[PDB]
RNA sequence: AUAGGUUUGGUCCUAGCCUUUCUAUUAGCUCUUAGUAAGAUUACACAUGCAAGCAUCCCCGUUCCAGUGAGUUCACCCUCUAAAUC
């Protein structure tokens, strides 16, 4: 079947295309100090340390699934007619049980006509907020995410920590979380911005939105102009493993490309700029030689 | 609130209490409701007292328990 | 029937353990007698008035 | 469950034998100090049955608690006797010692 | 009267700013006058009451050009650690009650506009398990009653009681009765 | 300064660092060691340096030491079942003697775990009361619900003084 | 302390400030004070609409079920509750209060017909 | 401007110093005035004088005019100049405890924005120095000159971490809580490096001061610790 | 503990003096039938009964 | 405590006292509004009015709530086990 998200194989692509820059993963926090400790070390313990290091930059750089939306909740547990009439505003009740899984808790509501019917997704995160806080989660959305404060953190470039204020105030399922993913991918894209998200755990995720709409022309070109080849070649082949139906897939097969001639094949069947791949390929080749 | 060695109020030393009116048929539909109503809750209230007994004889002499006891004697020999 | 809430949590509690039997849910009120409230009852536990 | 005693089992040194068939033990524990936060010892007396008189003042003891008292101070009984006074037998290797010398080699057995 | 108003930032790439304060902060030369080494643990509530200013007014009130805007990005930095996020107490940089307090919520303000950067933590998710089957969030059986459109129990509706037990409670009831009620309306009246 | 040697080991952060927490079966221990002889170094240092984080994590267990009573260190302990468990420790570091006796007579890392599991269980983040057991004391700190009269004035139409 | 008879009790007690109530569901002794020690808090109860216009009822349901089954009563009111919430059935005299509501309606609808 | 206090002459600047018969300018450095006292009449000046970049000094000037006895200490503190060592030229390199005579001075090394919590002499002289964030604490007898021999005393002898490392012939590496686990590298040694690592000491015999470890575990109570100031 | 023997003693006491002193039905139990309260109480009857 | 003032003809040391900080009550002088919280010095004496009823009679409740801080290691844990709820 389709490769998913969570598969051994795309994860291994997509972490070994996100990178690890142990600078940039472990940047330092504007937050309150102490003052630091000092060790004396041999380069076998600093070796050590350093791989110490890159096992927790590893678990820090984990990609969050990827979720499909969730289908909204419309059941409707009794209808109390008798009761209709006699209240003015609605009741929520959420079981606050401590052992129970959020997704598995029971939340419902008795609206002013008598009807007991389960609440929304919407209802259920604000009332898991509520009596559940989490910390980063605002039980009223924030106005970071309307338009207008969106272009302005794009503007600024502040691309991860838009993502990063979506992770913690909407479910991965959620519409929210979803548009705004989308629309931070989007402003990457059109500005050429994915150096942003290399050696971050929200890569992945991007490289997986564009490869399924069919836009990974940019980043494509964006990876050839870094260097990052194999990078190329990998991303091409999660294409083609993505869309095996597909004239690049197809093509390759054809004329048995690999490696570069897999970015060609590419480039001369299923790219929207294949043109200007060419023209940078072609460039990369000869800094290659003249190098 | 007063003791029952305080003394009664002579404002009140000649109070009656006079039973409210009644209206009869939602008297009688009261009372059928009374009856079914807590038919069910003690129903409810037995169901519950049995998940507690249930859960209390589980947690003494379950089979998780007992396996788990013979888990550590053994792990401790 | 059971009330509403807890037929729902008693049918969600039996299809996550696997089972998909489509029996509603029934509370037995057979062994619940409701004794008419003016039944005789124990005058042996009644107290009695304390002299005064 | 088994006993109303609070001290189940405890280890002290035998300080009197002066009353019949009990022995007045002294079990140390210890206390932490809250401010200078060091360990110091705190004694406390224990009347112990020891039904057949073979306990001597100065030998350490281990003793268990009765399901009940047997008097207004006797809450425990003797469960054996650790470290008699002066005839030590080493647990290590089961051979007498007086002190830190082994009174009967460890080789020659 | 400050032509800086309506966009009080320009003010701070103006020439005469920098004049006045140079690179340093507004507040960088102000000194509390107090009694004794120790300076007390709260600042004045205002330097400008019924439009007039106190002696030694605060930095902020100090100059009339000086907004504290969310727009106003530039000089709201002056007031956050560089190294930390944290904004200032009042007693560190001298600003009255008042002005410390719309200092802090035009900090707020332009921290949720985006216009401020601040360290945004990564968090794990809430959840462990994404699975959505659950009945609390899928679709529970209906009940026969809710498919047949009766109450869930029979008792809910009002049943008309025989003749014989109204004869009955009106005998037992004689002299303290109501008038008799009937069925009520079906549907509540509009 | 701190008097003594080692003033580090009269600090609650070292004496928190213990690592051994007996199981509950255990109630006295008994340290028999010698105050001189290279082969009981380890002992010694595990009675100057260990019994008092012991002691710490294990409050309620009896500790009593021994000098110069036999040839040997040893440790004993003393079981609720009337058991006994001899430990030799000659040639052994007090490192050692205290792997050992976690590994013999030590809680797992995963009871501890559902220990504070447990624990956590107490404290019910939905509950509204006072600071020392809860997180909030009132509903109206959640956000979206109405605020305290205090810090904000009711409209009139809520307030008993409009209403009589 | 010990009472003289008595009996565990699931009950609303008030907090809040003046005319801003909030409720606390505990399971309490019946005889010690409304606001007074208790032996569990099983949720709560916010009487006044928020923002979103919803009254807030917070139940544990795992732990009301636990006290109920060790002997606990229950308040009208918080039968009342557990009837909204569908957890019980509606009790007797929401019924009969509804009823009664609807025939004032209809007489003031009446009156208005007549007028 | 006035000094520590409206009369008080401490903490007051006495501009640069005067260019040197040398033939050297000095109009990088600042002069604060540390004590004047009247001698039985003459007066005796303690000065300070320092560039802000670790070159900092002080001295003693006596004459029967106070401005007479301010030229000569400060000509007489600029050429007596210490270099103090700052890691990353905003603080010290580690904590210094050290006695002067009477005079107990603990120093700990902070986080940038930490500030200047000091004595108000302290305070002074580190501005003069380029130190801009330190704990200072003063025992004992609070003598002014005492105080000033032994704060550039021990600023003067803080072992750097190069130092360290060449010492040590081992590497020097940083940890910040706020950098995660990744290890800085801050000094290396210039020669080689050792291949047996430094003993793990279980348990350092290190000296510890009843006054920190105090603080560390909460037992602290003092109402004047802690307290709200005016940033310095 | 300093021993509270005269609580005992007024506890026994009243315990004789109540099985001695016992009230019977035929004063526990009469109404006056102009008034419909008991004698022995003075309380009056409830309204349903009379 | 980031400390400061004060012993001497003068310097240093030791050492007390006081200053600067934060609360509570009372007193002087002064005082516009709105919301909220808190509110005899006194275990001294108390005018007056209320603070426990309910209910087809029996019972049940008035042993609670509310108050005070006089006295003062009956409050906490374990064992056992009444009365009480189910
Ligand atoms: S504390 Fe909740 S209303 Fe004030
Ligand atoms: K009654
Ligand atoms: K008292
Ligand atoms: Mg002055
Ligand atoms: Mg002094
Ligand atoms: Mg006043
Ligand atoms: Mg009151
Ligand atoms: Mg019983
Ligand atoms: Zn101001």
């Amino acid at each position: 079947k389709k490769p998913t998200f969570m598969d051994e194989e795309v994860q291994s692509i997509l972490t070994k295309m996100t990178g690890l820059n142990l600078q940039k993963t472990f940047k330092p926090a504007i937050q309150e100090l102490k003052p630091p400790t000092y060790k004396l070390m041999t380069q076998a313990q600093l070796e050590e340390a350093t791989r110490q290091a890159v096992e927790a930059a590893k678990v820090r750089l984990k990609m969050p699934p990827v979720l499909e939306e969730r289908v909204p909740i419309n059941d409707v547990l009794a209808e109390d007619k008798i009761l209709e009439g006699t209240e003015t505003t609605k009741y929520v009740f959420t079981d606050i049980s401590y052992s129970i899984p959020h997704r598995e808790r029971f939340i419902v509501v008795r609206e002013p006509s008598g009807t007991l019917r389960k609440a929304s997704w919407e209802e259920r995160d604000r009332m898991i907020q509520v009596y559940f806080p989490k910390e980063g989660r605002k039980i009223l959305t924030p106005i970071i995410f309307k338009e207008e404060n969106l272009r302005t953190m794009y503007s600024q470039d502040r691309h991860v920590d838009v993502l990063n204020l979506c992770f913690a105030q909407f479910e991965p399922d959620s519409t929210e979380y979803i548009k705004v993913h989308h629309k931070t991918y989007e402003d990457i894209d059109k500005r050429g911005k994915y150096d942003l998200l290399r050696s971050t755990r929200y890569f992945g995720g991007m490289v997986w939105y564009f490869v399924n709409n069919k836009k990974i022309d940019g980043l494509l070109i964006d990876q050839i102009q870094r260097d990052l080849i194999d990078d190329a070649t990998n991303l091409v082949q999660l294409y083609h493993v993505l869309h095996p139906d597909g004239q690049s897939a197809q093509g390759a097969k054809d004329q048995a490309a690999e490696g570069i001639n897999l970015i060609k094949v590419f480039a001369k069947t299923e790219a929207q700029k294949g043109a200007y791949i060419e023209l940078t390929l072609q460039t990369y080749q000869e800094a290659l030689s003249r190098h | 609130r007063k003791t029952r060695h305080d003394p009664l109020a002579k404002s009140k030393i000649e109070r009656v209490n006079m039973p409210p009116a009644v209206d009869p048929a939602e008297f009688f539909v009261l009372m059928e409701r009374y009856q079914h109503y807590r038919q069910t809750v003690r129903a409810l209230r037995m169901e519950f007292v049995s998940e507690v007994q249930r859960k209390v004889h589980e947690a003494r002499a379950g089979v998780l328990a007992e396996r788990k006891a013979l888990k550590d004697a053994a792990e401790h020999r | 029937p059971y009330p509403p809430l807890l037929r729902a949590m008693i049918i969600a509690e039996r299809q996550k353990n696997g089972d998909t039997s489509t029996e509603e849910p029934m509370l037995n009120v057979q062994r619940i007698r409701m004794e008419p409230w003016d039944y005789p009852a124990k005058q042996e536990d009644k107290g009695r008035a304390k002299g005064t | 469950v088994r006993s109303s005693v609070h001290a189940r089992w405890i280890v002290g040194k035998v300080i009197g034998t002066k009353m019949q068939k009990t022995a007045k033990v002294r079990v140390t524990r210890l206390v932490l100090d809250p401010y200078l936060l060091k360990y110091f010892n705190k004694r406390k007396t224990y009347f112990a049955h020891d039904a057949l008189q073979q306990c001597t003042v100065g030998d350490i003891v281990l003793l268990r608690a009765l399901p009940v008292p047997r008097a207004k101070h006797v809450k425990h009984e003797l469960a054996e006797i650790v470290f008699k006074v002066g005839k030590v037998i080493d647990p290590v290797t089961g051979k007498p010692c007086a002190g830190t010398t082994y009174l009967e080699s460890p080789l020659s057995s | 009267i400050s032509p800086y108003k309506d966009e009080p930032w320009k003010y701070l790439e103006s020439e005469e700013y920098q004049e006045r304060y140079g690179s340093r902060p507004v507040w960088a030369d102000y000194r509390r006058n107090h009694k004794g080494g120790v300076p007390p643990q709260r600042t004045r509530k205002t330097c400008i009451r019924r439009n007039k200013v106190v002696g030694n007014p605060c930095p902020i009130c100090r100059d009339h050009k000086l907004h504290v805007d969310f727009r106003n990005v530039k000089l709201l930095e002056q007031f956050v650690c560089a190294h930390t996020g944290i904004i200032f107490y009042a007693p560190y940089t001298g600003v009255c009650v008042k002005q410390h307090k719309r200092l802090t919520q035009a900090i707020q303000k332009a921290r949720d506009h985006g216009l401020l950067i601040y360290h945004i933590p990564q968090v794990e998710p809430r959840d462990l398990d994404f699975s959505t089957s659950h009945g609390a969030v899928s679709a529970t059986p209906p009940a026969p009653t809710l498919v047949s459109g009766d109450p869930w129990y029979p008792w809910y509706n009002w049943k008309q009681p025989p003749e014989r037990e109204l004869s009955r409670l009106r005998r037992l009831y004689q002299g303290h009765l109501q008038e008799e009620s009937g069925p009520p309306p079906e549907s509540m009246p509009k | 300064p701190m008097k003594g040697r080692f003033p580090i080991r009269r600090t609650l952060q070292y004496l928190s660092q213990g690592n051994v927490v007996f199981k509950d079966s255990v109630k006295v221990m008994t340290v028999n060691y010698n105050t001189h002889g290279e082969l009981g170094e380890g002992a010694r240092k595990f009675v100057f340096f260990n019994i008092p984080q012991i002691q710490y994590k294990n409050p309620w267990v009896q500790i009593m030491m021994f000098k110069n009573m036999t040839p040997s260190p040893f440790l004993r302990f003393y079981l609720d079942s009337g058991e006994q468990v001899l430990v030799d420790v000659e040639t052994k570091s007090n490192k050692e003697i205290m792997e050992h006796i976690r590994k013999i007579l030590g809680k797992n890392e995963e009871t501890l775990r559902e220990e504070e599991e447990e624990k956590k269980q107490l404290s019910h983040p939905a509950n509204f009361g006072p600071r020392k057991y809860c997180l909030r004391e009132c509903i109206c700190e959640v956000e979206g619900q109405v605020p305290c009269p205090s810090l904000v004035p009711l409209p009139k139409e809520m307030r008993g003084k409009y209403k009589a | 302390k010990a009472y003289r008879g008595g009996h565990l009790t699931i009950r609303l007690a008030l907090g809040g400030c003046t005319n801003r109530p909030f409720y606390r569901i505990v399971a309490a002794h019946n005889k010690c004070p409304r606001d007074g020690r208790f032996v569990e808090q099983l949720g709560s109860y916010d009487p006044l609409p928020n923002s979103h216009g919803e009254k807030l009822v917070a139940l544990n349901l795992d732990r009301i079920r636990h006290w109920i089954g060790c002997g606990a009563h229950l308040s009208k009111p918080m039968e009342k509750l557990l009837g909204l919430a569908g957890f019980f059935p509606l009790h007797p005299m929401m019924i009969t209060n509804a009823e009664r509501l609807r025939r004032k309606r209809a007489r003031e609808v009446l009156l208005a017909s007549q007028k | 401007e006035r000094g520590w206090s409206g009369n008080s002459w401490g903490g007051i600047s006495l501009g640069p110093p005067d260019p040197g018969p040398c033939g050297e300018t000095y109009e990088d450095f600042d002069t604060r005035i540390l004590e004047v006292r009247n001698v039985f009449k003459s007066i005796r000046v303690l000065v300070a004088v320092g560039n802000g970049k670790g070159a900092a000094g002080f001295s003693i000037g006596k004459a029967t005019d106070r401005m007479d006895a301010f030229r000569k200490a400060k000509n007489r503190a600029v050429h007596h100049l210490h270099y103090i060592e700052r890691y990353e030229d905003h603080t010290i390199f580690h904590d210094i405890s050290l006695r002067f005579k009477r005079t107990h001075i603990k120093m700990k090394k902070q986080p940038k924005g930490y500030g200047l919590r000091c004595h108000r002499a302290i305070i002074t002289i580190c501005r003069l120095i380029g130190i801009k964030d330190m704990y200072a604490k003063v025992s004992g007898s609070i003598n002014m000159l005492s105080l000033t021999q032994g704060l550039f005393r021990g600023l003067s002898r803080q072992e750097t971490h190069q130092q360290l490392a060449d010492k040590k012939g081992l590497h020097v590496v940083e940890i910040r809580e706020e950098c995660g686990p990744l290890p800085i590298v801050v000094a290396s040694p210039r020669g080689p490096l050792r291949k047996d690592p430094e003993p793990e000491d279980e348990v350092p015999d290190v000296k510890l001061d009843w006054e920190d470890v105090k603080t560390a575990q909460g037992m602290k109570r003092s109402v004047w610790s802690n307290l709200k100031r005016a940033a310095t | 503990v300093r021993p509270r023997l005269i609580a005992e003693l007024a506890r026994r006491v009243r315990a004789l003096r109540e099985q001695l002193n016992r009230p019977r039905d035929s004063q526990l139990y009469a109404v006056d039938y102009e008034t419909l309260t008991r004698p022995f109480s003075g309380r009056r009857l409830p309204v349903r009964a009379w």
